[PDB]
């Protein structure tokens, strides 16, 4: 049935947000109201590719 | 006696041809009708035979809370 592409290690790999949940709670208003285009567009990106693989960027 | 209980030959002959053909023509839509049957009963592809299916429009196409559905 033919073989799945998957992306590459190397393509996974990105600066991480590592604070704790709590630290990421007492910002997420300012967060929101911040960063909210390019969230806005990634999830827009994911709703309509309905495909992990196809909004890496 | 003839001429007052009955009538000439080709009265009943001219019944007879019209009664032939009309019982041919019923013989041969019969067996029409019968493979009519057997081919629209093996294919589904006539109006005979039309077995119900799911319908599309009890779908819904809205965003499920999860982007891959
Ligand atoms: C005269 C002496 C020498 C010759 C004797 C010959 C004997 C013949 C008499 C006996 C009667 C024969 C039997 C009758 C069968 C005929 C029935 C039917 O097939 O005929 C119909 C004809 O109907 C007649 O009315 C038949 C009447 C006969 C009924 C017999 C009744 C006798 C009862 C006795 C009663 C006496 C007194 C009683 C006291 C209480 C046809 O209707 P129709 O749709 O047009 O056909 C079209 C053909 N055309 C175009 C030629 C006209």
């Amino acid at each position: 049935p033919g073989i799945v592409e998957l992306p590459t290690l190397e393509d996974l790999k990105v600066q991480e947000v590592k604070v704790s949940s709590s630290v990421l709670k007492a910002a997420a208003h300012h967060y929101g109201a911040q960063c909210d285009k390019p969230n806005k567009e990634f999830m827009l990106c994911r709703w309509e590719e309905k495909d992990p693989r196809r909004c890496l960027e | 006696i003839a001429r007052t209980f009955y009538d000439g030959p080709e009265k009943n002959y001219e019944k007879t041809m019209a009664i032939l053909q009309i019982e041919a023509e019923k013989a041969e839509l019969r067996l029409k009708e019968l493979e009519v049957r057997r081919l629209m009963r093996a294919r589904g592809d006539g109006p005979w035979y039309q077995y119900p299916t799911i319908d599309k429009a009890l779908i819904d196409h809205s965003p499920k809370t999860t982007p891959d559905n």
